[PDB]
C-alpha cells in the first residue's frame, strides 16, 4: 500500500527437510539484522545500529518455533504439496565507477530465489576466490520469492575475469555471470 | 534492556516444504498513519492475514480458513495481534528507526563519463554516476554552459547496493562543442550544498 | 559604408508643443516573424500609424485622418514605408543586432545579506543580490542545506540599470539554525556553470 | 505586441519653442546611440558597438527635419493645443551592493517626463557634485512620456548625504530624492 516507510518486523522462514529456519528485520527494503539461531546472537548489518538499539534473540527463536510448528500443520493440510523450484536471475555490478587500480566491490544480485536454498560463489580467472566475501540473508520479495546479495572486494584490473557462480535446484547447471574490467563478453 | 520489538507469529491448532511469516508495518506522514499487515505463507501461497483496516484475521486462500476462524476465536491472540500496531510499529518507528534508519545520511559521489562509446557521428552520452548515497531521495540536473538541459536527460532506475546505499546513472543526450561546459548538479539531504562536477574537452 | 539603418519619418502636406515619430520593430522566433509599427505623436497623442498586419496608414485619432489619406495616396511613401520591414527591421536584426545586442553577455555577481533587519523573532530574510547581468534571462534558486527551498522565495522586479545591465533581489523566508547552509544558485547564459554563494552563522 | 525582441529604429522628437530635437535608437528597452545634431556625430552608449556597426547621422538629421515640418503643420491642425506638463517620479539606487569604501555608482531613474525638458543634478552633503556624472538621452515610454537615467560615481561613506535634484515645469519646487549609506531618512 501507499506508505512513506515500511518496516519488516518479525519476518520468519522455515523449511522442513533439514529444519532450516531464518529470522530477520528490514527497514525500507534494507536488511537490519538477522539472528544466529546457532550462537543465539542478534547480528546487525550496520553494526553501528546495534550499538544504539537492541533485539532480544529469544524473540526470533520464539518465532522460529511458531513457524516450525505451523509448517508441520500446513504440510498435512495441503496434502503434502511441496515447493516449486524457480529459476533465479543473477546480475553483477560494481558499487562504484570501476577505475583501474582503485579498490572497489563487485556485487552479485540474485533474484527469484525459491526455495530459499542457494549457493553463491565467486571465481577470478576461473578459480574460486574466497576473499573479503560477504553475503546478505535471504531478503524477502513481494511475490514470496527471495533475493540475495554477495560481495567481492577487488582492485580493478584488465587482466582478470570474474564470475558469480549461482547454484540452485531450479538450476540445471551452475549459472556463471561474467564481469571483466576490459568489457569481457563471456571469456 | 529491550528496544527493538518483533511481531509475533501465531501458532495454529491440532519432499521440500517452506513457510514464511511476515510482519510488515507501513508508515505515512510520520507515526500519524500506521498500518499493520501480517501474512502466513505456505511455500509461496499466502493463506491467512491480519490487516489493520480490517480488524481481524481473514483467509486469503481456502487453507487459511481454519486459522482465521480459530485465531479470531481466541481473544488473546486477536488482542496480542491487534495491539502490535502500537507496541511494535509505533514503538519501533519512534524509538529505533528515528535514531537509526531515519537519521542515516550517505553523501553521494558523482563522476562524469563520455558514453555510447565512440567519437561523434552520434556521440552524445554523458553519464553521471551518483553512487553510495542514502536515503533514496535525490534530484540530478544537467547544465549546458550556464543553462539547464531538460530535453535529452535519461535516468537509469535506482539501484540498491544492499549495503544501505543507492546509486543511479543520469545521462544527457548530446553532440559536443568546444567551449562548452556540461555540469552534473546533485541535490540530496546528506549534502550541505548541492554538489557539482563538470565535463569539457 | 552604412550598416545600421533607421526608419524614415513621413512628412505631411500643405506655448510649448512637441511631436514624436516612432519607428518600432518587433521580432519573434528570430527573423521568422517581423512586424513594423510606426507612430506619429502630437504632444502625447498618437494620430497616424502604419501597422504591418494592416498594410497601410490608419488614423488612430481624428487628426491623423489627413495624413492617412494622403500618404496612402502617395504610392512612393506607401512603398518606402511598407518595405522598411526588410530594409530596416530584417536588415538590422540580421546584421547589427546579431553582432551587437544579441551577443552581449554580462556575468552576474551574487551576494547574500541578512535582512528584515534584526535578530530573530521574525528574522528570516536572506536577500541575494544578483547584479550587473545581461541579458534579462535568469533563474535563481535557494537551497537549505542540500535541498531546494520552494516555499518562502520572493523575487523583486527586474531592475534596469540603464547601462545595458540588470539586477534583481531574490529573498528567502526563514528562521535560521546552526548547522544550516543556505545557497543562492544562479543560472544565466553568460555563465559557464551556474554560480553559487552560501550563508551560515 | 508579443515579441521576443523589439528594436526602436528611427525614434525622433521635436519641440517648437527653442527648436529642440532629438534622435536615437534602442534595442529591447536599452539606448543604442544618439546623434549629436550639433557635431553631427553618431554617439554610442556602448562604444564597443559603433566599432562593429555604423549609423549615418544624415539619417537622423533627415528625420529631425521631417518632425520639425510636421510639428508646424500639426500645431495648426490642433488649433494650437499645447503640451500638458506632467509630474516626474524619481528613484535613487546603487548599481551594486553598497559596501563601505568600495567604488560604486548611484543611479537616479526619473519617470513620467513630459514635456521632454528636464534638469537632473546631484548634491553631496548638500552641495553640487559635478563628478563622473553621466546622463542618458530621453528614453521613450509606451504612454508617450519619457524617462531618464543619471549616474554618479562614488565610494560609499556613512558621512555623506546624496540628493538627486529634479527640476521640471510640472515641478513646483525642485524635488530632492535622498540617499545615504547610513540609512538616511530625509536629512
Amino acid at each position: 500500500i501507499e506508505a512513506d516507510h515500511v518496516g519488516f518486523y518479525g519476518t520468519t522462514v522455515y523449511q522442513s527437510p533439514g529444519d532450516i529456519g531464518q529470522y530477520t528485520h528490514e527497514f525500507d527494503g534494507d536488511e537490519l539484522f538477522y539472528v544466529d539461531l546457532d550462537k543465539k546472537k542478534t547480528v546487525w548489518r550496520l553494526p553501528e545500529f546495534g550499538q544504539l538499539i537492541l533485539f532480544e534473540p529469544q524473540g526470533g527463536l520464539q518465532n522460529i518455533a511458531a513457524e516450525k510448528h505451523n509448517l508441520g500443520i500446513l504440510t498435512k493440510r495441503s496434502n503434502f504439496t511441496p515447493a516449486t523450484n524457480e529459476a533465479p536471475q543473477a546480475t553483477v555490478f560494481p558499487k562504484s565507477p570501476v577505475l583501474l587500480g582503485q579498490p572497489n566491490t563487485l556485487i552479485c544480485f540474485v533474484d527469484n530465489i525459491f526455495p530459499p536454498v542457494i549457493n553463491i560463489t565467486w571465481l577470478r580467472n576461473s578459480k574460486s576466490v574466497t576473499d573479503g566475501v560477504y553475503e546478505t540473508s535471504f531478503l524477502v520479495n513481494r511475490d514470496h520469492s527471495f533475493h540475495k546479495l554477495s560481495y567481492l572486494t577487488f582492485i580493478p584490473s584488465d587482466d582478470d575475469i570474474y564470475d558469480c557462480k549461482v547454484e540452485h535446484w531450479g538450476l540445471e547447471e551452475p549459472v556463471l555471470k561474467h564481469w571483466s574490467s576490459a568489457d569481457l563478453v563471456p571469456r | 534492556g529491550h528496544a527493538t520489538q518483533g511481531v509475533t507469529a501465531a501458532s495454529s491448532h491440532e519432499r521440500h516444504f517452506v513457510v514464511q511469516f511476515k510482519g510488515e508495518c507501513y508508515y505515512t506522514n510520520g507515526t500519524q498513519r500506521i498500518r499493520l499487515v501480517t501474512r502466513y505463507i505456505y511455500n509461496r501461497e499466502e493463506y491467512v492475514r491480519y490487516d489493520s483496516d480490517v480488524g481481524e484475521y481473514r483467509a486469503v486462500t481456502e487453507l487459511g480458513r481454519p486459522d482465521a476462524e480459530y485465531w479470531n476465536s481466541q481473544p488473546e491472540i486477536l488482542e496480542r495481534t491487534r495491539a502490535e500496531v502500537d507496541t511494535a510499529c509505533r514503538h519501533n518507528y519512534e524509538g529505533p528507526e528515528t535514531s537509526t534508519s531515519l537519521r542515516r545520511l550517505e553523501q553521494p559521489n558523482v563522476a562524469i563519463s563520455l558514453s555510447r562509446t565512440e567519437a561523434l557521428n552520434h556521440h552524445n552520452t554523458l553519464v553521471c554516476s551518483v553512487t553510495d548515497f542514502y536515503p533514496a531521495k535525490i534530484k540530478v540536473r544537467w547544465f549546458r554552459n550556464g543553462q539547464e538541459e531538460t530535453v535529452g536527460v535519461s535516468s537509469t532506475q535506482l539501484i540498491r547496493n544492499g549495503d544501505w546505499t543507492f546509486q543511479v546513472l543520469v545521462m544527457l543526450e548530446m553532440t559536443p562543442h568546444q567551449g562548452e561546459v556540461y555540469t552534473c548538479h546533485v541535490e540530496h539531504p546528506s549534502l550541505k550544498s548541492p554538489i557539482t562536477v563538470e565535463w569539457s574537452s
